[PDB]
């Protein structure tokens, strides 16, 4: 909670909203990328007959 | 009538805008008035509304031969927060069609056609939308803007100001702050309207000119206190939601004592069915409830009570009639009492022992002492002639048109 703090009405708190949004976006990036690499490692590997 | 929103205290939905627009007209036409009457209930009296100066700056007028660009006025309609609908049905909605810009305003009963020309207002032409065909020309329009409430960029910013003064904010996109920061409209926004104003919301009393009158019926303070308690109960019950945060009920509505302190400012006539003591400024004017004269069809005489009422009475008996299609039913019975009235529309034409009637849906008959006037209604006769209200004037369930539409 550095996000909800009482700030004067300006573009500053707008950018705090932006940065918290990007923080949540990186959280989502992590939670997809981790499972993505997990399936990438664990999956079968193509071969010759 | 100043109708209300007809929602829950701390509701979660949107009231029907049209009567709101109608109330807006009332808001448009309250500190301008010279006779006539508005009614309000106290729960409707507690909504403290945006200033008439705000309205007056926002509500504007176009004229018949006025030099105006189409997209210029359309930009003013964006300033009005008018809603772009391809097929417009209600207020604050607009459609683009050639030089024609169709819009249904939130003042009027009826929508408008503009057809501009060479930076110029050519036409101003109105129609029924379900007809979708021209009805008549007018040379002028006062267009009230699409909401009572500003939703412009400055409005959104200062909303965000007062919001982050008051409430908490989350990263959740379903936060009220979040959609208003996106500039879209919440369902239950209408309680959060104080967020637009540095000042507290002016009461309708603030709108009141000098020549207004206040008329009371009942200890309406008590009903107000009940509504305060009920709405306060909603202030705890709904005041647990992190997803819809609740303003102070003080910040929306006035309290009863301070209310009565502004009620000091205008003369007020109070009404009690109960008889008064003989203190000063007590009137107790000469009126009695007429005794019951219902139809007793099972015996020979449904009408003898009516009869012995009639010959002990000594004045005009006037009959409230719901419709002319009601009245022959009256005649159906009025031949049975040998006596039939003369239809009138003016009350004070009545004279001694005259039987008269008016088309009117009135509740109950009475006895007037001063002019000695009897009056007769349908609820006194055919039992409770009650009308079950399915919905309000504007909206209802649509079993016929909608599924066809």
């Amino acid at each position: 909670r550095w996000l909800e703090l009482g700030l004067t009405d300006e573009e500053k708190q707008n950018q705090l909203e932006q940065l918290a949004e990007q923080y949540d976006e990186l959280k989502h990036e992590f939670e997809k990328k981790l499972e993505a690499k997990r399936r990438k490692i664990t999956q079968g590997d193509d071969l010759a007959p | 009538n100043l109708a209300d929103w007809e929602t829950l205290p701390y509701d979660s939905f949107s009231p029907h805008q049209d009567i709101i627009s109608s109330r807006l007209s009332t808001l448009y036409q309250l500190p301008t008035m010279q006779r006539g009457v508005l009614i309000v209930p106290v729960n409707t009296l507690m909504q403290r509304v945006c200033p008439h100066s705000f309205l007056h700056g926002h509500a504007l007028v176009m004229k018949k031969g006025q030099r105006l660009s189409r997209d210029a006025l359309r930009t003013q309609l964006d300033s009005a927060g008018y809603r772009h609908v391809d097929q417009v049905m209600e207020h604050g909605e607009y459609a683009t069609r050639g030089a024609l810009l169709d819009l249904f305003p939130m003042g009027s009963e009826l929508p408008y056609r503009l057809d501009f020309f060479d930076d110029e207002i050519d036409s101003l032409r109105v129609f029924d939308v379900d007809s979708q065909r021209t009805l008549e020309e007018v040379e002028a329009i006062n267009l009230l803007p699409a909401h009572e409430f500003p939703t412009d960029k400055a409005a959104i910013e200062l909303f965000r100001s007062q919001w982050r003064d008051t409430f908490e904010v989350k990263r959740d996109p379903e936060h009220i702050y979040q959609q208003v920061s996106k500039g879209t409209l919440p369902a239950g926004i209408e309680y959060w309207q104080p967020l637009f104003f540095s000042e507290p919301l002016p009461p309708l009393f603030s709108y009141f000119p000098a020549n207004t009158l206040l008329v009371n019926t009942g200890d309406l303070e008590t009903s107000a206190e009940r509504f305060q308690a009920d709405t306060l109960a909603r202030f705890e019950n709904r005041g647990v939601d992190p997803m819809r945060p609740l303003l102070p009920p003080q910040s929306l509505w006035l309290r009863v004592d301070e209310l009565f302190s502004e009620l000091k400012n205008w003369p007020r006539v109070q009404l009690k069915t109960e008889h008064l003591p003989t203190k000063a400024a007590n009137a107790n004017l000469g009126f009695q409830k007429l005794p019951d004269l219902a139809v007793q069809a099972q015996q020979k005489a449904p009408l003898d009570a009516l009869r012995k009422f009639l010959e002990t009475f000594d004045g005009p008996v006037v009959f409230s009639v719901e419709s002319e299609g009601r009245r022959e039913a009256l005649g159906e019975l009025l031949a049975r009492i040998k006596i039939a009235p003369q239809r009138i529309m003016r009350l004070d034409e009545a004279s001694d022992r005259g039987r008269y009637l008016m088309i009117g849906a009135a509740e109950h008959g009475f006895v007037d002492t001063v002019r000695n006037l009897a009056l007769i209604c349908e609820s006194d006769l055919l039992g409770e002639r009650v009308a079950r209200r399915r919905q309000d004037s504007r909206r209802t369930i649509n079993p016929d048109t909608l599924i066809r539409n």
